[PDB]
């Protein structure tokens, strides 16, 4: 059924599984014609698949194009994710597809299930869990990957950079989602604090800076910080 | 007319015919029921006054053969039987009418209802969904569970309802998942009218025969297939206009018989709730949607 904080160890035992989020598929910037009616304009987006243990990222660029001529766009982008999805499974080799696909909104289970339906063995799920990866658009180098594209294009990446060397999957997803929920919270103080000292750089084939282990304790504590902070501040406490 | 001759009533018991019933008492001298109208399928069904649990009756129709009940105090219930010899059973029943130990088919004669409830039932292929060539009649009962229940576990005693099944391969055509889903009427018409049930008719019997099998029996899995059948038609853009006024009129029929009671149990809220107010045919069901909004306000 679904997940959540009872069953979270589960997203780091040897069951290829991979979360997909579709937040980030349809965006619009909205705007008033010179009529003084307000109309959409989208802009790129994607699909953030990703697999938990291994931190591979299978990011799908979602070109404005293929909204050209649609009706009812906000759920036609579920069903466009759900066959990107299909497609992506039926692209790689039997022993590489997943065993479960966590959707992080509800929404996306019908849609998935139906363009699954070839693969009944596959276990479509939802979670109880509230994820952060609609700020994977806060990661410069994946905004700046989606907004460059002419085409549609799927781009791989490793969303850990090279920590499993040093750190255990359940460790590395716990960093991640705390740096993403401080971007979803401020985004602006989130990435002051990731790049402040510029003798930390971020390697051309990694996301995140060259942190030591002692930096990232600090950058660690500095994005909980922030998260308790916005929570006052937003909450007045 | 017809009439179904009761050997005994050794049980005290409500027997029904169709959507009409009477309670006979334990050793009464009841022998059967007379005067029913030839030319529609009926149902002669039970419920035991001491264990209501178990209601149970025969589907028969009097054109294929001569029919009689009679307790089986092994088996512990009112058996169906077909008496072969013709003259033996126009003897019995003309003696048991001529003492007048018979309850008469009540039928007022402005009614239509049971017309109404049967109009696309068939007794030929009633026998394909409650298999046992043996008997020209079939037997239900409350507890059987139909075919798509068991793929979800006695096969020879199940409902074989046509499965429906909104997320199978058979509704989604590769490649239009997202239409398909969405818009049913390529498995309501391509799949199931036309290269299954093979016309409308057909569809609408089993529909009605479901129904029923709910309402009479409680049968659970029957009122999932009614629900389905309808959901199926009400989830299509594209529907002949012939059969959606006659689903109007079906429906209709249905709702008006429902006992007010079994509200509860015998409606699917979703279902109907889409069907009538969400669906593309929510405009279409205008005898069916005033007759639900004036008696079962609630459920919507
Ligand atoms: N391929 C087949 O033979 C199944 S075609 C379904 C069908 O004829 N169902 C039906 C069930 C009960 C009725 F009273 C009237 C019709």
């Amino acid at each position: 059924g679904a997940m959540n904080s009872s069953n979270y160890a589960e997203l780091f035992n040897n069951d290829i599984k991979l979360f997909v989020d579709d937040t980030n598929v349809y965006r619009v910037t909205v705007h008033k014609t010179f009529e003084g009616n307000v109309a959409t304009k989208a802009i790129n987006g994607c699909i953030f698949t990703l697999n938990p243990k291994t931190g591979h990222l299978f990011l799908k660029i979602i070109h404005t194009s293929v909204w050209a001529g649609q009706k009812r766009l906000s759920q036609l982008a579920k069903w466009k994710t759900a066959e990107e999805v299909s497609a992506l499974v039926r692209s790689l080799p039997k022993e590489e597809q997943p065993k479960q696909i966590i959707v992080t909104r509800k929404a996306m289970l019908d849609p998935l299930e139906v363009h699954m339906l070839d693969f009944p063995n596959i276990a479509i799920r939802p979670t109880e869990l509230r994820l952060p990866f609609s700020a994977a658009m806060s990661i410069d180098k994946l905004s700046d990957v989606v907004m460059k594209a002419t085409e549609p294009q799927m781009v791989l990446f490793n969303i850990y950079d090279d920590w499993l060397d040093r750190i255990s999957s359940y460790t590395a997803f716990s960093r991640l989602t705390l740096l993403l929920r401080a971007l979803k919270t401020n985004e602006e103080s989130a990435k002051m604090i990731l790049l402040s000292d510029p003798t930390i750089t971020i390697k051309s084939y990694h996301l995140w800076p060259s942190f030591t282990d002692e930096q990232w304790i600090t950058i660690e504590s500095q994005m909980r910080d922030l998260i308790l902070t916005e929570y006052g501040r937003k909450y007045n406490v | 007319m017809n009439t179904v001759p009761f050997t005994s009533a050794p049980i005290e018991v409500t027997i029904g015919i169709d959507q009409y019933s009477f309670n006979v008492k334990e050793n009464q001298p009841f022998h059967g029921i007379k005067d029913i109208p030839i030319g529609h399928v009926h149902v002669i069904h039970f419920q035991h006054a001491d264990n209501s649990s178990m209601r149970y009756g025969y589907w028969f129709d009097c054109r294929m053969g001569n029919f009689y009940i009679q307790y089986d105090p092994k088996d512990g219930l009112y058996k169906m039987m077909e008496e072969r010899d013709g003259a033996k059973f126009e003897n019995i029943v003309h003696n048991f009418k001529e003492r007048q130990m018979m309850v008469s088919y009540p039928k007022i004669d402005e009614d239509d209802t049971w017309y109404n409830l049967t109009e696309f039932v068939q007794m030929d292929k009633i026998r394909k969904i409650v298999r046992k060539d043996e008997n020209q009649f079939s037997y239900v009962d409350s507890s059987m569970t139909t075919v798509q229940e068991n793929e979800l576990s006695d096969p020879a005693h199940s409902l074989n309802y046509t499965v429906i099944n909104f997320k199978s391969r058979e509704a989604i055509r590769p490649g239009h998942e997202m239409e398909d889903f969405l818009d049913k009427s390529y498995y309501l018409n391509t799949v199931m009218l036309q290269g299954i049930f093979k016309n409308s008719s057909n569809y609408f019997g089993e529909l009605q025969f479901a129904f029923l099998n709910a309402m009479f029996f409680g049968n659970y899995g029957s009122s999932l297939q009614w629900h389905a059948m309808i959901e199926l038609i009400c989830s299509s853009a594209t529907v002949p206009k012939h059969m959606l006024d006659k689903l109007d009129e079906i429906l209709y029929y249905q709702i008006k018989t429902l006992p007010e009671q079994y509200s509860d149990i015998l409606l699917n809220e979703r279902v109907w709730n889409i069907c009538l107010y969400s669906s593309f045919q929510k405009n279409s069901l205008h005898n069916t949607e005033k007759i639900m909004e004036n008696k079962y306000p609630e459920l919507l």
